[PDB]
């Protein structure tokens, strides 16, 4: 403490 | 200099998935970790390759479509330093790419590992359920079975006039400089009779100050669509504009859309019976703080005139990381 997300950057 | 692929000369070993089920609505990912091995000799510029299904992806979140849907991976490299290969990986063709250095010229038999993580394909995996995810590294494939489990977008006040609203970023730019992001906003998906409804999308959440997100007749798209069967929306909150699931009445919302406060936009939906498809296409500034955001949304009973109700969605990412290494001999 609704949703969230994930990913990358490679850097 | 790109050269030749040499798969035929790499060999995969020990492969396991960091965890074969999670919530990518929740920030749930995961990991594709392996060793490799390279029986014989290579030189700068002789290359092999990892590819992914279509159930996975290895980018997530992050929007690589300004930048020529290629993002670059964390160099693999010795123990003292020195490079020994340049990753790259393209989103379009979900392909990792490692290209050698000249490191490996005056060296032999080498070996390695790398760690790389994976994500949600929302377009192709766009249902909670459990997917064939079978990778490929070297011409080898390696049989996964992935599991989503989504935290439904049909959320919201438990009375049968309640609001209910959801929304998802599921793209951000933070390669190319541009610095936009894509959201998907679900208006209504329990799909239940509201009166007078109301809906506003910030970047921002509690504080101003805290989420880098920008939102005003400038710096934000909006498109809404009509949804027909609410039965076939996504669980992963992809949403495709040319579905006919989906009719755009962008249109009919043009007196009916505000700006004019801070990082904030109203939509005076009114009277509405179906779901609506809100596409979103905004920007960030360059504060270097998250990307946080919220959409509120506010109604009441069409029958009664009483019967207040509203209900908020925060979104926000998180940044995962990927990790190689390999060596050779000194001679
Ligand atoms: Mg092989
Ligand atoms: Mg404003």
């Amino acid at each position: 403490g609704g949703s969230s997300g994930s990913g990358s950057n490679g850097d | 200099a790109k050269g030749t692929n040499v798969n035929d000369k790499v060999t995969a070993s020990d492969f396991k998935l960091e965890k074969t089920a999670f919530d990518p609505n929740q920030s749930g990912n995961t990991f594709m970790a392996a060793n490799f091995k390279v029986t014989g000799q290579v030189k700068s510029g002789d290359y092999f390759t990892a590819k992914l299904p279509d159930s996975v992806t290895g980018n997530g979140d992050v929007d690589y479509s300004n930048s020529n849907n290629t993002m670059p991976i964390a160099d693999i490299k010795s123990t003292n330093g020195d490079v020994v290969a340049k990753a790259t990986y393209d989103i379009l063709t979900k392909t990792y790419t490692f290209v050698f250095t000249d490191y490996v010229n005056d060296k032999e038999n080498i070996n390695g590992q790398f760690s790389l993580p994976l994500f949600t394909d929302r377009a192709k995996a766009p249902k909670s359920g459990t997917y064939d995810a079978n990778i490929n590294i070297a011409d080898e494939m390696f049989d996964n079975k992935i599991t989503y489990n989504y935290s439904s977008p049909i959320a919201g006040i438990d009375k049968p006039n309640g609001a209910n609203i959801s929304s998802q970023i599921i793209g951000v730019d933070t390669a190319s400089g541009q610095n936009t992001y894509k959201q998907t906003v679900f208006v209504n998906p329990k799909q239940r009779v509201l009166g007078n409804t109301w809906v506003y999308i910030k970047g921002y959440q509690d504080k101003i100050e805290e989420s880098s997100g920008k939102v005003s007749a400038t710096d934000t798209k909006l498109r809404i669509f009509e949804v027909n069967d609410t039965s076939k929306l996504s669980d992963s909150y992809y949403a495709d504009p040319n579905d006919s699931n989906l009719k755009e009445v962008t249109g009919e919302f043009k007196d009916k859309i505000s700006y004019k406060y801070d990082n904030v936009a109203s939509i005076n939906f009114g009277d509405i019976n179906k779901t609506y498809v809100v596409l979103v296409e905004g920007h960030y500034d360059n504060t270097g703080k998250n990307l946080k955001t919220q959409v509120i949304q506010e109604n009441i009973d069409p029958a009664t005139g009483k019967d207040y109700s509203i209900f908020g969605w925060n979104n926000e990412n998180v940044v995962r990381y990927g990790g190689g290494s390999a060596d050779g001999d000194s001679a």
